[PDB]
């Protein structure tokens, strides 16, 4: 319904000059459109493109199930049981959310708590979820114990099964009451703030935020 | 044949509001929860109602605060605050473009000073109602006004020459009727489980107290005057005497009245800003209800239809 | 302008905007130093029987005036600005004058007025064999960015020169050398400038006055002259003009309350600006909208005015 | 401020040697692509 | 007053007339202006589009020396003498 | 009836008569005038 | 369009609508009254 | 200490260069209050006169930043670690009544009184694991 | 549940 | 007194200091301004409202006899301004409004009265509208029952001038102008004094205890 | 004079206010010269620039307008109907349009019939650019034919700068 | 917890039973 | 102490040091400008 | 022009006030407004804009629906909806100077109607930000915009109700008669009753002098 937002930010005036500009804002419009994409390739995930894990596809899912291989295996990242009816075959359990724990278990103490062996650090590890999102954060932690051979199926459960399940969406989108440090706090000059808090135009523009401007007197003349 | 389908759409409509209303406040299945206030105060909300009123109380004069608590590394008067919130905030910057605030919401709050002196119920009963202002997170004192029995009885006898304000005591001869609602509970959680009444008993004590006081047959024009909720309140505590515009008070008067309603008296900018964002969601949780009530009239006029 | 970000480098309005500002070419030309062949030369503003001035009109391209006070009584020679691109004449003036520059009155930091503040010291030194830097202490913010003004604007040769006012003066801690540098000449000015104490004694009963006067620049410093009524402002009151404000640590509010601080002079007091042509306070009061504007909010009850201009500081 | 690093006509009387090789072509070996067929 | 007077016919609302180019120069006082010399009249209900005055002085500045200093010099231009 | 040019105003450039000025040195100072018969 | 990747046109169009908020000149509520 | 940090962390968000949209500018994640706060739980355990500044970052925070269940376990980790069991339990309660589950996370950290969570998320202590 | 709570308090007649 | 147990003595001492100079200004004036002749001002000390009353009795032609003496009231309230929005919304500009009732002869003010908004502004008085209250003849008869509403009246500046032309002669000839405004808001400003004096005392009485 | 004044009169209209970056009269561009004539292709542009700026963001805090009013642009024009014509519109002819023609849900017919009301002067305005996106918002005059009896601004005028209507011409439409 | 009433009576009844529970309590 | 807004009482000044002497400060006075009026219930006052 | 179908109107000279009212078997709709004292907008278009409000009472459902609502070029805009627990009785609706129902309001803001007005530069209510300026008049909605109920109080709702339930709502609305019909009714009966209400207040005021 369209709720009032509870921000400070605010245009400039139709009667004072524009003035201070140690901080200056405008609007922001990258080269391409990103939200078709992949949660993990858009703009602001692009520092951990080497990291993101190897894809692995439909084909070679299909081509899996049936002529399994003794080092390979796939592990489900799903977390909600309730949410996960049915089993991809040849597949061992590991929720994504004790990952963290899970990697660094012992051989010895992984086995004692998921009843699996903790496969070797050379062997092929294939992770799979509803959409992905599980199978990337848990292939991210399998990368950081240096593990050779980490792959995640991005269409996974989903493409599997003719699912339409979602995973995770925790998005951090402030609730509208809930004021924004800059406006409360009272940690900069006056004048910085004011200007910090000014946007040129309807504030979901995606703004940038400069500093020390200088005048173009030669374009001025 | 027409209105049973314009009021079943209603209802469709209705329903369907209120599934997206509940969806929005989802975070992975657990509803949002109401911004929690600070140490010591509990609010109480009129259920459909457009305010709510919250409560503390000092049994100390000022000890008892958290300023002069901290203190890390005679039995003076106990004191009361109510601070009363109704569900206005507006942009000024929208109707004159030449004032930089963006938003401004409009909060009373009313200290009581009591036994533990003019400030007792049994002499006058003088007690400061001091409006306050939230102007993009900030708290600025409106008006602060000394309203005493003396006040009230002046009112309704000695306004004018003999027979004071035939505009007040016409107020009052009409003074409509009390509607009880339904009280719904949002209290510090230190204090959620420990007393539940404690805003009622203090409400009664001092009613009781002023009534059985001298001013006693004027009690019930002060308490119109007190009344926060009324536009009769607001036009008597007008007919009283306005504060001094504080901005022609001295700096240095300012400065130390700005730190005693902060942290001496204890109602600080967070207390402001947490007002604020309770009236963002109690105005929320409201919207859920006419949703409701839309979709009760609607199914209403289907059944019968 | 600014350090090139990640969010600068990947936002395409900063590239819509280089294309258009500058055409084809995406950066700005800058403001080149004036050509020998086009130099003008110093010219006597003003004969008194205690003082004299002579100055120089279009200094910089950023046609900032060059101005310089002679006691005629002590022959002291003080300079104004440090604006000149080319110094080397008025040390030749000077020599020939047979005068002694003992000061020079930054009346604030921004780059048109301390381009040549080095080439300045160096030439009238030499010529002299020390040369003193008034200035005042808040524009350390414009002194340290004294280089990003020079990358912009494309004067190179003075961008890796540290300032003279940075050099460990009598009010900074000095150098503890091995067994085996300081300026003692250089005063720096205070922003409570009163009309009783705050002044310099140029000699011969000739007492020059600043007045602090932010606005335009933090640390600005305006020059008073009870005697033969001359008010060197700089950067802050023109012909028909006032200070910019679309400048880092520039505010219109306190333009507004500098340009208030001259209520009381008289009339007839001329002011030979930073930049432009002379003009007199009178008619600054009678025909300067800026000033007409800063006057009229405050009649309609402004309680927080602020003024200034957006384009061009001449 | 935080100092930053300082990066890098010419007169007749100078020897006029080429200042630095450059090797594009062999650094980046551009398959064919023409808009016509 | 100082003014500019054009060739071409602009109107006041739209330059839309029945006029053309050749009728106008006549009509408006171009020609005029470019035939007549310096002591001569102009017409004063034809349009001029750059009128700006001069400003005035108290003080006839006729007979006034010009061996005065820059800064007295503009003193004097402002009507605001020193001394 | 002290005179403007007389007073302190005058000496502090302060303008006789109209707006206060908010960011002169004299208005930020800190003023507590009710303290000098404890601290002095 | 290669290095800039914009046109001209297309430039000054752009400007135009990022610049459009402040670019409203409005009527002001007349008549404000001296004061002091 | 974290409650400089988190004013850092804000201000960080607040000069920097992309600018999103306040409401997904100014929203640090949960899982990084909720390490902060833990972090303030595990320093409190030491002396228990951080509550106070506690306190203060907490109401912050909360009008701040989301106020999610598992930022509420911190901060009633971190009570308990001040030793104010009738106040921790009292903001368990209202988790109850609210229906926030109970944070696990800090559910364990809460009995490894001498595991910060720093330490705890990084590659050390693993055979606590 | 809200709806049964409006019942409840009776704004739902 | 002590900090102890008075942690406000720094806000109790600046009222005392603010109490102690109010007193000690040489400015002050001890007597109220003497209102015009025929006039009695009351004001409950307290209240933001005081009133001044006099008797009244018009001439005539055609010599009715027993011309009806009349009551004039003048009702002033002091103006309110909020200082929440000050720093960024210009100054409010000062101004004394009042009501001036007229009542033909213990009956009321909102009665059967004709009441005249004025607004006595830095320069010169001002009427708004002219507010009426009981029956009316018309020269058929009608009622203005309403207390707080009614009909208040188109304003006069757009009032056709034939009625203009009677009300400004209908005020002059009550005396009713400019000299009458300048003592209206002098009074305003001598009541508000010493209403700031006594909430001066009041809020020193109230912090205490 | 000693300290000549300043002249500030004591009543001054809001718009004098408004900010120049050197506080100076801006210019006045002339329009393109697309506008000479009020044809098809350029009748339409008031209508064009209202439904834009009243489907648009408002305000100083840019309150997002719910509604799209662009959407009916098409239909508008379709008919041949201009804001002028609009303008002329009585209220009959209103209903009739809004229901038959444009469909407007009341929620929209809410939102624009505060530009009916006012009959707003509805003709392009000089502003420093060819482009000219100024729209003159005063009250119409029916003697004006509903455009503000103000600067240039009367019978038949459809741009400020370029010429009177050919309503002649204009039957040529259908 | 205000209620209207018509009859002195009924009035009078309802305050004794008011009695009770506000003694018992 | 009761201000209004346009007008502005006239002081005398005391000495010809003016608010704040450019020439130099002794020491008592200097004494007296660091030992301001400040409330002291919130002022840590500290000597090494 | 001619009434609605199926309703009385109740006006009286001085009031400054008419009611229309209209009871179905099981239904009943009472729509009250009060003409304002300052000029009026023209219904041609080329002041204060005439708003009124309209309480539909359902038995039935037990509920009160309150629909703050204004006629333009005689249509309407249903700016507000709010419901109430009884139903419909004379205390709730504001006839006389007293108010309706007080502390409830919850209406979602269901038009834009403000918003729109400000880019075709109409001054709106709200002459001056500072309240307490404007307080001076107060129990008029019309010039006290902060008191005024048909204004919200000056509170700008924090929804706005989704077009497709807002144009939903608006005609589910109409089928009690609250059309068109009604609304251009009802602008031509408070141009009349201005017209006439001023005329007696002239001769009422020609009549004393
Ligand atoms: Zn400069
Ligand atoms: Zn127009």
């Amino acid at each position: 319904a369209d709720r009032r937002t509870r921000h400070h930010m605010m245009v400039d005036g139709q009667i004072n000059p524009r003035e201070w500009f140690n901080w200056h804002p405008k609007e922001y419009q990258p080269w391409y459109f990103d939200r078709h994409k992949f949660l993990y390739e858009q703009r602001q995930y692009a520092q951990f493109h080497h990291l993101l894990c190897h894809q692995v596809y439909l084909k070679d899912m299909l081509h899996l199930m049936r002529y399994p291989e003794p080092y390979t295996h796939i592990i489900d990242c799903r977390t909600s049981t309730q949410k996960m009816h049915r089993w991809v075959p040849h597949s061992l359990w590991l929720p994504r959310d004790e990952v963290e724990y899970a990697l660094q278990l012992s051989a010895d103490e992984f086995l004692d708590m998921y009843g699996f062996r903790k496969p070797d650090k050379s062997d092929d590890v294939i992770l799979l979820s509803h959409n992905g999102i599980y199978s990337e954060q848990a292939g991210w932690e399998w990368k950081k114990q240096f593990f050779q051979h980490v792959y995640n199926y991005r269409g996974g459960t989903n493409e599997l099964f003719g699912e339409s399940y979602s995973d995770m969406n925790v998005s951090d989108v402030l609730s509208p009451w809930k004021g924004p440090f800059p406006q409360s706090g009272v940690f900069v000059d006056k004048w910085s703030k004011r200007k910090v808090l000014t946007r040129t135009g309807p504030f979901d523009r995606q703004y940038e935020m400069q500093d020390f401007a200088l005048p173009d007197l030669e374009l001025e003349k | 044949v027409s209105l049973r389908t314009i009021a079943e759409s209603l209802g469709a409509a209705a329903a369907a509001e209120l599934r997206a209303e509940v969806e929005r406040d989802t975070r992975d299945g657990v509803a949002a929860i109401p911004p929690l206030p600070p140490l010591g105060w509990r609010v109480r909300h009129p259920s459909g109602s457009n305010y709510f009123v919250m409560t503390r109380t000092l049994k100390n004069g000022v000890q008892s605060a958290e300023l002069n608590n901290r203190r890390y590394r005679l039995s003076r008067a106990d004191v009361h605050l109510t601070v009363f919130a109704p569900f206005r905030v507006y942009d000024p910057s929208l109707h004159d473009p030449t004032v930089d605030i963006c938003e401004w919401s409009s909060f009373d709050l009313v200290v009581q000073k009591t036994v533990p002196l003019s400030c007792t119920p049994q002499d006058g009963a003088l007690s400061m109602y001091v409006c306050l202002a939230s102007v993009n997170s900030e708290m600025r004192i409106r008006s602060i006004q000394l309203l005493s029995m003396k006040e009230a009885q002046a009112l309704v006898e000695h306004a004018c020459f003999g027979n004071g304000e035939p505009l007040f005591l016409e107020l009052l001869r009409r003074r409509g009727r009390r509607r009880p609602l339904v009280e719904r509970r949002f209290d510090d959680p230190r204090l959620r489980y420990e007393e539940v009444a404690q805003p009622q008993q203090v409400a009664d004590e001092a009613a009781v107290a002023c009534s059985s006081s001298c001013y006693g047959p004027y009690y019930p024009a002060f308490e119109m005057l007190m009344d926060s909720c009324g536009s009769a309140g607001e036009y008597s505590r007008a007919l009283c005497y306005g504060g001094p515009y504080v901005s022609e008070l001295s700096r240095e008067l300012c400065d130390a009245l700005l730190d005693y309603i902060k942290g001496d008296l204890g109602v600080s900018d967070q207390l402001c800003e947490y007002v604020c964002q309770m009236q963002f969601f109690l105005e929320q949780e409201e919207y859920m209800t006419w949703l409701g009530q839309v979709q009760h009239v609607a199914n209403a006029v289907s059944r019968t239809a | 302008s600014y350090t090139p970000n990640l969010t600068s480098l990947t936002n395409q309005v900063n590239r819509s905007e280089r294309l258009r500002k500058w055409g084809s070419v995406g950066v700005p030309p800058g403001f080149p130093r004036i050509p020998r062949l086009e130099a003008k030369g110093i010219a006597i503003l003003h004969e008194s029987p205690k003082v004299i001035l002579a100055g120089r009109s279009r200094c910089n391209n950023f046609d900032s005036n060059q101005y310089m006070l002679i006691n005629k009584a002590t022959k002291r020679c003080l300079l104004v600005d440090a604006s000149d691109d080319w110094p080397d004449d008025w040390a030749a003036f000077i020599g020939a004058s047979d005068l002694t520059l003992t000061h020079v009155f930054l009346t604030h930091c921004h780059i048109d007025n301390i381009i040549n503040l080095n080439a300045f010291l160096t030439i009238c030194g030499s010529r002299q064999k020390e040369i003193g830097v008034m200035w005042c202490p808040a524009e350390e913010c414009w002194v340290q960015n004294f280089k990003r003004s020079c990358e912009r604007y494309g004067r190179f040769e003075e961008m890796h020169q540290v300032l003279p006012m940075m050099c460990r003066s009598l009010y900074t801690p000095q150098h503890l050398v091995d067994p085996v540098h300081l300026r003692r000449n250089d005063v720096l000015l205070s922003a409570a400038t009163n009309r009783a104490t705050s002044f310099i004694d140029f000699g011969n009963g000739v007492l020059l006055y600043y007045i602090f006067s932010p606005g335009h620049s933090p640390g600005h410093m305006m020059l008073h002259i009870p005697t033969e009524r001359i008010l060197f402002s700089g950067d802050l009151l023109f012909f028909n003009k006032v200070g910019r404000v679309d400048l880092p640590w520039a505010t219109g509010v306190r333009l507004a309350e500098s340009l208030r601080l001259l209520e009381a002079l008289p009339d007839n007091t001329v002011v030979v600006p930073g930049h432009g042509r002379m003009t007199t306070l009178g008619r600054e009061r009678r025909e300067n909208e800026a000033l007409q504007q800063c006057y009229q909010r405050q009649e309609i009850g402004k309680q927080e005015v602020s003024v200034g201009f957006n384009e061009g500081y001449l | 401020v935080n100092p930053d690093t300082s990066p890098m006509h010419w007169h007749y009387n100078l020897p006029q040697g080429m200042e630095r090789p450059h090797s594009v072509n062999r650094t980046f070996a551009a398959p064919f692509q023409s808009n016509h067929s | 007053v100082s003014g500019r007077v054009y060739r071409r016919f602009y109107g006041d609302r739209n330059r839309v007339s029945a006029h053309s180019t050749m009728r106008w120069q006549h009509i408006g006082g171009w020609k005029l202006l470019k035939r007549i010399r310096r002591g001569s009249l102009f017409p004063h209900n034809v349009p001029l589009y750059a009128v700006t005055k001069h400003a005035q002085i108290d003080f006839p500045n006729t007979l006034l020396d010009t061996k005065h200093s820059t800064v007295e010099q503009t003193a004097m231009q402002y009507n605001d003498p020193m001394s | 009836p002290i005179a403007y040019e007389d007073s302190f105003e005058y000496e502090e450039y302060i303008p006789a008569g109209g707006s206060p000025l908010a960011h002169h040195w004299t208005e930020m100072t800190p003023s507590f005038s009710y303290l000098e018969d404890e601290f002095f | 369009m290669t290095v800039h990747g914009t046109s001209l046109p297309s430039t000054y169009r752009m400007h135009k609508d990022i610049n459009k908020a402040q670019r409203n000149d409005r009527k002001l509520s007349g008549n404000r009254f001296k004061v002091l | 200490l974290p409650h400089v940090i988190y004013e850092d962390f804000m201000k960080s968000c607040t000069f920097a260069s992309l600018q999103n949209p306040p409401e997904e500018q100014f929203a640090l994640p949960s899982v990084l209050l909720r390490t902060l706060l833990c972090m303030a739980a595990y320093h409190c355990t030491l002396d228990a006169d951080y509550f106070t500044t506690c306190q203060m970052l907490f109401g912050r925070m909360e009008q701040q930043q989301q106020t999610t269940p598992e930022v509420l376990s911190a901060w009633v980790y971190c009570c308990t670690a001040s030793g104010r069991v009738d106040e921790a339990l009292t903001y368990a309660k209202y988790m109850a009544d609210c229906s926030a589950p109970f944070d696990v996370t800090v559910f364990s950290l809460m009995q490894h009184p001498s595991l910060n969570p720093i330490e705890v998320e990084d590659g050390s202590v693993p055979h606590s694991a | 549940d809200k709806i049964e709570k409006w019942k409840a308090e009776g704004l739902l007649p | 007194l002590p900090p102890s147990d008075f942690p406000e003595n720094a806000l109790l001492k600046c009222i005392e200091k603010e109490i102690e100079d109010e007193a000690l200004r040489l400015d002050k004036e001890e007597c109220p301004p003497p209102p015009p002749t025929g006039w009695e001002m009351y004001h409950a000390p307290g209240t933001s409202v005081f009133y001044g009353r006099r008797w009244w009795l018009p001439a005539t032609a055609s010599a009715e006899t027993r011309a009806t003496p009349e009551r004039h009231t003048i009702r002033v309230q002091l103006t309110k301004r909020d200082p929440s929005l000050d720093p960024e919304c210009d100054v409010r500009g000062e101004h004394f409004p009042f009501s001036f009732f007229v009542q033909r002869a213990e009956l009321g003010l909102y009665d059967q009265s004709i009441e005249v908004r004025a607004d006595f502004v830095d320069g010169e008085l001002l009427v708004d509208n002219v507010v009426f209250h009981g029956t009316f003849k018309t020269g058929e008869e009608v009622r203005y029952n309403n207390i707080f509403n009614g009909y208040p009246g188109p304003n006069l500046d757009e009032a056709e001038e034939e009625v203009l032309d009677g009300l400004q002669a209908w005020l002059a000839e009550r005396c009713v102008d400019d000299q009458f405004g300048e003592f209206v808001g002098q009074y305003s400003v001598w009541v508000e004094q010493q209403e700031y004096e006594m909430w001066l005392k009041r809020l020193r009485d109230f912090v205490a205890a | 004079c000693k300290v000549s004044k300043v002249p500030t009169r004591s009543v001054i209209p809001a718009d004098a206010l408004r900010y120049h970056p050197r506080y100076s009269v801006p210019r006045k561009m002339v329009l393109s010269n697309t506008f000479n004539v009020v044809g098809e292709n350029n009748r339409y542009t008031s209508l064009k620039l209202i439904l834009e700026k009243l489907s648009g963001h408002v305000g100083r805090r840019q309150y997002k307008m719910l509604c799209n009013l662009e959407k009916h642009y098409d239909k508008l024009k379709d008919e041949g109907i201009d804001w002028h014509e609009l303008k002329w519109l009585s209220r009959e002819e209103l209903i009739v349009l809004f229901d038959k023609v444009l469909h407007l849900t009341r929620t929209e017919r809410a939102a624009l019939l505060p530009a009916i009301e006012a009959k707003v002067c509805g003709v392009l305005r000089q502003t420093d650019s060819r482009h000219s996106t100024v729209v003159c918002m005063n009250r119409g005059n029916a003697n004006h034919g509903w455009r503000c009896g103000r600067n240039g601004h009367t019978n038949d005028v459809y741009f400020e700068g370029k010429a009177k209507a050919n309503t002649a011409a204009l039957q040529l439409c259908r | 917890q205000q209620v209207v009433y018509r009859s002195i009576r009924d009035c009078r009844e309802r305050a004794f039973h008011l009695i009770q529970e506000l003694v018992s309590s | 102490a009761r201000r209004k807004w346009g007008q502005k009482t006239w002081s005398p000044t005391a000495t010809n040091g003016g608010a704040a002497p450019a020439n130099g400060v002794s020491a008592q006075e200097a004494l007296q400008i660091a030992y301001r009026p400040m409330p002291p219930s919130q002022t840590v006052e500290y000597e090494e | 022009a001619h009434l609605p179908f199926n309703f009385d109107v109740c006006y009286e000279l001085g009031s400054r006030e008419f009611t229309l009212f209209s009871s179905v078997g099981s239904t009943s709709v009472l729509v009250f407004c009060n003409v304002s004292s300052r000029r009026l907008r023209s219904v041609k278009g080329g002041r204060s804009p005439v708003v009124f409000s309209a309480f539909v009472s359902m038995p039935t459902s037990g509920l009160t629906i309150e629909a703050l609502c204004c006629s333009s070029l005689g249509l309407l805009v249903v700016d507000g909806v709010s419901f109430h627990q009884g139903p419909l009785t004379e205390s709730m609706i504001p006839q006389d100077a007293h108010p309706g129902p007080e502390g409830h309001y919850q209406g979602p803001l269901l038009n834009q109607r403000s918003l729109a007005e400000m880019v075709v530069n109409t001054r709106g209510c709200i002459t001056s930000v500072d309240p307490f300026r404007q307080q001076e008049s107060f129990f008029d909605g019309h010039v006290n915009p902060w008191n005024a109920r048909s204004l919200r109080f000056g509170h700008v709702p924090v929804h706005t109700a989704k077009p497709g339930f807002s144009d939903a709502l608006c005609h589910f609305l109409e089928v009690f008669g609250v059309n068109d019909e009604l609304a251009f009714f009802v602008e031509d009966f408070a141009h009349l009753v201005h017209r006439e209400e001023e005329t007696a207040w002239t001769n009422v005021l020609k009549t004393m002098m």
